[PDB]
């Protein structure tokens, strides 16, 4: 109507930092654990080593 | 590469995001909210001052520990078949701990001029306070890093000297010169730190 | 008056005094144990002889505990930022000096046990170097006291 | 819901608030109903001038008698940026041969752009607009405050600068301290996590 | 009077003191079990001489449990910021200390299990090292019970 | 009254709890299967009873699921921060503890199954070892209950 | 009243809910395939009994597809933060649990298929392990279901 | 009425609807050329039988083309913001599903072409699972339809 | 009436295609070169018949040139942000599609060049797979054309 | 009316073009130089021929220079966003195209130099390949020749 | 009428004009050393004949020196953003071009110096290569001049 | 009057100026000492004749100190921003140049010590190379000086 503001809420910094750091923590945790799981050793010991 | 991939990923992502936000701010004509003044002023100087105080011995002790262990492993490894070198090579660890001594005396010097105030707006805190905080933080960083690298250098040269000395017992007198030339930079950092923090008058 | 953020920093300092220092001690002990294994089979009589590194690791832990108790008694609701940052600095410095000393003692203890496993005369020598490790921790603790006054 | 606007020829001062209340002896009474559309407001003492704007709102008899509010604001050249920066500095209440005062803390910004805030009052749980003690008996609140004074081009509001910001000083302090501790922790974690055990025993 | 986000730090402690402690146990019982796997063959009758590190890991898990429970028991809606910071600091410190202790106990257990397998008289001495690692656990607990009230 | 962004913490807590439990259980089953297959190449008569470890891994997953339902059942459109936040903490704690316990159970099961292939006596002892892992996950459970009521 | 930018979380919830299941299915299929290639290089007449792992891996895909269909069906324009937050949480949970299931199925299927190449008796036992893997995935769906109605 | 910025997201979806899809198919070929390179030399009589993986990896390009033209034609300057997020979701999600399918088809085709040189009876078996490697990709596509028109 | 940064996004696309497509082309040619070094060293009669992969790599570069010249001519001062977004999207899509096509073409070219150096009959087969890779590149181009005239 | 930072983007483009061209030419010259150095030990009589590759690298550098000076024939005080942005795009495109060229010429020369070493007959065909890489760089110049002038 | 922080960028230009360039020179010399000693062990008489790459690295450094001196001389307290940005661009361009030239010169010098110890006739050809890597740095200087006079 | 944050840039300039030069000198001396210690066993009677690179490495520390002394002397609590930016630029330039000189001197002395051990006649040649490293650092000094007196 008269080109008013967005009515942004105070405490914006708190909620933003909260969301950002919790999300980063969860994403880094899942990435590193999944990386560990994907890289794992079967054995190349008896079942897998032998051929013919 | 076993796990440093994570570190490289974090580094690259952080700097790419920094470039992106910087250009996004610039072309949007929104540079008036990138107020470096606000960040540098509304942060109380006490945080910078105590960060400097901690670092000034943090880094010195880290360098000293690095030097002692890197020389210790070699001296004791060589002494197993050459017991005669066991006591002769104390000088390397003496020089390694000298950097810690220098670090702690610097901490004592910097720790003075810590008078609390009651100002709350930057105009009340004032130029003298801001200069004092910044200068002593910088001096702490300088002495810390200089002592760290001096410690690493003297540890390496002492390791080499100790390894070589087990072979021909007439070599130790011609390898301490590099050790002293190493300790020179450890002293240089101290004196530059003093030169920086000379004129602090916080209050 | 003072902000409400002020109580944060000081408390965090205490945590450091019981994380970082402790962690260093832990490493030390672990490494020493490995040494004992390599020495247990061949020179069995000197098992108790090598009680000296492990205790010399635990002492680092002790130091941390001291400072922690102190920073648990100087904490009050009405703390100015000055006190908070003093305490944070003390905690950080003591924790990191403990950590560095712990790494040094661990490596030196491995080397010491392995060296004595083949040369009795090396014994005293190893002890000497070990002292230079432990003392480093004390240096950190020093500034903690200097930061409970100024 | 129209705003109040001074009419020195083309309008110059524009102020709006979604809600507005004042209380004398801790007795809330809504005032937005009597303003922002009531053309009978005694908007007389208000004065404009290049680099000065005194906004005055005098209220007809209620709360005991006629009562006047006065919100001052002014801009100024800053050599450090080659711009014009504005702030509204003082709130003055006028009453029965008596006056009350209030600093202003954060309401500032470029003179090209309007300013907005969500809560501005002298009551806890919001936090703003307080002077050195003298508690007095005066409660004064606006919700959804917005203003522009100095370079309006018509009956409209320009870009709105908001007091929120992506960060606050305490947040920056905590973030830097936590970052330092985290770096040190991950260094220690790397060193401990590289430990390996032997494979076979002697003899 | 006090912001709602004050709850944040507090209950994060009530999580962390548990979480990290469990991680430590997951290293104490696991790698020790891997060692006992090798031990079982050459002398299967020394399982009672090698059940120590797992009981140590369980003990540190109990430590994490009791601190986490006690801190959680002091929860309220109008908690002050000060109390919140206190609880977070205590919880984090005990959690990371437990993690470090678990690491040390696991490594030394894996070494000493097979060390005793090859060399019987190591066994008693092995216990000694474990005790010192356990001491670190105690120390973490102490700080939390110094931060619960004061 | 309450803000417009309350449920986020509760939902992410439930998600984190269940997902971490799933990851731990998947790892545990993987390691147990690897050990089972490696052992069974030589002696089929034992396979029917070597399956015990993977069973325990499943139990850890079960813990996660049950806890999840609680965080899902006390959610409404207008939660205050306090309640949903306690739910976040409970979820994080249970998930991470379950993940650690599953890791330990899996590695233990693989190592023990490998060991029992040639010494039939260890099996009884192996059971007890795995118990001292499972209870660690169960400790997480208890914490959840507390943060599911206050 | 309702923010205009609330559909984003729901869209992301659906996308995650199917994408992570797809990743898990792809991993499981690839691992089982590389296993059975070497399996069938030698033993040809069992080329059809060993198809259970790939079918079990496809269940992760069907879970992702059904949760995607349901999560998209209940979507609408005027979404309050309540339902969108629930939707995001549920999608994230199901997707990541499906990923865990994919990992477990792939590894176990490879090891067991390579093992059963030599000893037929193990074959039936293999399915039992795989069954538990499926059960884990089922839990990952179940929680999401409740969060799609609460 | 709605901000022009929302159109950003719409276009972004279109980009995805090509790029990632292409990448999937590309990796397929990027392995296939290897296999047939080391397969014709020992066995040149069936060169025209190792091109099925090529088409199985190339249909992903067709899927990407279809969804890309759909998103491109749906774009206009009067799109509501909710719809632009909707399109972004469809594009990203089909792109990642296609990438996963590309990974799977590449690895499984490598295994099949490698195994065919030693055992002809293996051929048909691989083709069976190849269908599954395609099916997961298609699953993503159907979601896009339910995500685009609605 | 329009922002001043509107052109920025456009010119980013004006670089993007002409970089990224070009990059892929270079890579392909590079690998082709080393393939020739491994082929004519023994059998040199296929020098002139092995030049096809190089031109097949340069085709993506000529495609990038065409898109770049189009986007250059489609850029004026009275532009609106919508078409600027469209141009950026088209540029990125062509760039990355060409990069993928170049990678695939190069890999297959190297592998099949070695394979045909050794064995003649593979030759015809090589060309088929290579064409598939090139088709993928062309497909990307089509998308951009739509986005340049929507 | 014009802003106060327009020239920054133009200048950065003018720099980046020369930088990336220089890096590409450096890589190409270095790789070709080490190639011919390794080559020359056997056949000195071909030396003056084998210098042809590096010559091509130099030509690419020349291209960069030209475009740079072009940008320095238009810089002035009151440049709108348009011209500076166009300079940025042109410079970046030419620079990265030069880098791609340099990479390709480097690898191709590296392989082909030894290739012609073992058999001189390859030589002429080799330079044929190299010419293709060169025209790649030329294409980049052409694009800038439309934008910087616009 | 001008901000003072406009001076910032200008001084930064000076630093680059001597920093990155300097780095390049250093690297070149180092590489030359690892050739030169490696060559003198058998043919000492050639030492004075293999210093040329080092003098060329010296010229590379001198370029950066002269441009930095000019840039510093141009500086003044009352500079408009125009001249400051020009200084920054010139410094960056010359510095990084010098870096690339030094890198190429270093590798080339090592390879050629090692090579010439066996085939003397290499000599003249080597020098040709060197000049083709020196002119690179020269081109940097040219563009910097055009930015300083303007 | 100047703004409040004037001295930060000058302080950090001096700090970096000393720190980076100390880094370079430490690296150079460490490497040179490594070479000397390695060489002493074979030909101890030349030790005095080979310490020259350490003496040259010290000059980097001297340069760092002199710039630090001047720059700290010029500092004052109320300088203008122009001056502080000159300070920062000079500090960065000298620090980076010193680091590069240290790298060069270290590597060259490392090669040269063994080279001289192989053949005495190398010596004078080595000296020349050393000069062409030392002067590089020297150049940096003079540039910084013009920046500090401006
Ligand atoms: C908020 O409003 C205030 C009242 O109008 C402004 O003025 C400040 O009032 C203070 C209280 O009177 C003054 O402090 C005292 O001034 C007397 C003068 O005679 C001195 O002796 C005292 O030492 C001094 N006490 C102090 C500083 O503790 C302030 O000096 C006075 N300030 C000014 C600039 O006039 C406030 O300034 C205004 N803003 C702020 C940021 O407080
Ligand atoms: C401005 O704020 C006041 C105070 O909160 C609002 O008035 C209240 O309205 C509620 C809802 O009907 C009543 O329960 C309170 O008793 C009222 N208080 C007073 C002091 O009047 C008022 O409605 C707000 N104005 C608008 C337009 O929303
Ligand atoms: C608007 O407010 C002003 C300021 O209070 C009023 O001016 C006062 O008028 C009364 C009545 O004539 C005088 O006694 C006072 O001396 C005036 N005060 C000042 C400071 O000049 C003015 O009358 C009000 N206007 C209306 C229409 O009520
Ligand atoms: C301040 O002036 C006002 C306006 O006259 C007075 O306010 C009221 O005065 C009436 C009549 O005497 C009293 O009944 C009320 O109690 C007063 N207060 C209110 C809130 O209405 C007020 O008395 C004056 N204050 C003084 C002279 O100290
Ligand atoms: C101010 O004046 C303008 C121009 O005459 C008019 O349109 C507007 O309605 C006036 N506003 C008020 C609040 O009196
Ligand atoms: C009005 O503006 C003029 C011009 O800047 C200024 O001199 C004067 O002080 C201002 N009026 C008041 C009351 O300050
Ligand atoms: C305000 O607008 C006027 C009219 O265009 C112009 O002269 C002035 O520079 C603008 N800015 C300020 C800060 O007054």
């Amino acid at each position: 109507p008269y080109n008013l503001a967005y009515k942004y809420n105070l405490e914006y910094s708190v909620v933003f930092n909260l969301v950002l750091w919790i999300m980063i923590g969860l994403a880094l945790a899942v990435i590193i654990t999944s990386y560990n799981i994907w890289n794992m050793d079967p054995g190349y010991d008896s079942i897998i080593y032998r051929m013919t | 590469t076993g796990l440093e991939l994570l570190y490289l990923g974090i580094f690259v992502a952080f700097w790419a995001c920094m470039v992106v936000v910087g250009i996004c701010y610039t072309i949007f004509d929104l540079g008036f909210r990138f107020d470096v003044a606000w960040f540098l002023t509304e942060t109380s100087p006490f945080m910078w001052s105590n960060l400097g105080i901690g670092l000034a011995i943090s880094l010195s002790v880290v360098g000293a520990a690095w030097g002692i262990y890197i020389t210790g492993s070699s001296i004791i490894g060589g002494g197993v078949k050459a017991p005669r070198i066991k006591t002769k090579n104390l000088v390397s660890i003496i020089f390694c701990e000298a950097v810690a001594i220098y670090g702690i005396i610097m901490a004592i010097v910097i720790s003075n001029m810590a008078e609390p105030f009651s100002a709350t707006e930057p105009k009340a805190i004032g130029h003298r306070n801001y200069h004092a905080g910044y200068s002593m933080f910088g001096a702490g960083l300088t002495v810390g890093l200089s002592n760290l690298f001096c410690g690493v250098c003297v540890g390496i040269v002492g390791s080499g000297a100790a390894l070589a000395d087990a072979q021909n017992p007439s070599l130790f007198v011609k390898i301490l010169i590099v050790e002293i030339f190493g300790s020179a930079i450890g002293l240089f950092g101290v004196i530059v730190a003093i030169l920086q923090t000379s004129r602090v008058k916080m209050g | 008056n003072n902000p409400e953020y002020s109580s944060f920093f000081g408390v965090m300092g205490a945590s450091s005094a019981m994380v970082f220092s402790a962690m260093g001690a832990a490493y030390g002990t672990a490494k020493s144990g490995t040494g004992i294994a390599a020495m247990s089979v061949m020179r069995p009589e000197l098992i108790m002889k090598s009680i000296i590194p492990v205790v010399m690791a635990g002492i680092i832990a002790i130091y941390g505990l001291v400072v922690a108790v102190l920073i648990a008694n100087s904490l009050t609701d009405g703390i100015t930022l000055y006190r908070s940052f003093l305490q944070l600095g003390a905690g950080l410095s003591v924790g990191l000096s403990g950590l560095a000393a712990g790494f040094a003692i661990g490596i030196v203890g491995d080397a010491g046990v392995r060296g004595t496993a083949q040369q009795p005369r090396l014994f005293v020598g190893m002890i000497l170097i070990l002292i230079f490790a432990e003392v480093l921790g004390l240096y950190g603790l020093i500034v903690a006291l200097i930061l409970s006054t100024k | 819901h129209p705003p109040v606007s001074y009419n020195d020829t083309a309008p110059r001062i524009l102020f709006w608030a979604q809600n507005f209340s004042v209380a004398y002896k801790d007795e809330w009474k809504d005032l937005t109903s009597l303003t922002f559309g009531v053309e009978n407001l005694n908007l007389t003492g208000s004065f404009w001038n290049d680099s000065f704007a005194m906004l005055s709102l005098t209220y007809e008899p209620l709360f005991g008698a006629t009562v006047t509010f006065k919100f001052i604001l002014a801009s100024r050249f800053y050599p450090v940026s080659a711009r014009y920066w504005f702030a509204m500095e003082r709130l003055e209440i006028h009453s029965n041969g008596s006056v009350a005062h209030f600093n202003v803390s954060q309401v500032t910004g470029p003179s090209i752009y309007s300013f907005h805030c969500e809560y501005v009052s002298s009551v806890s749980k919001k936090g703003n607009l307080l002077v050195t003690n003298v508690p007095s008996v005066w409660q004064m609140t606006l919700h959804n405050f917005q203003i522009q004074a100095f370079n309006v081009t018509g009956e409209q509001f320009s870009y709105a600068s908001d007091c929120a910001g992506f960060f606050s000083p305490g947040i920056w302090m905590g973030l830097l301290t936590t970052l330092f501790m985290l770096f040190i922790f991950t260094y220690g974690l790397h060193m401990i996590l590289s430990l390996k055990t032997m494979d076979r025993f002697d003899d």
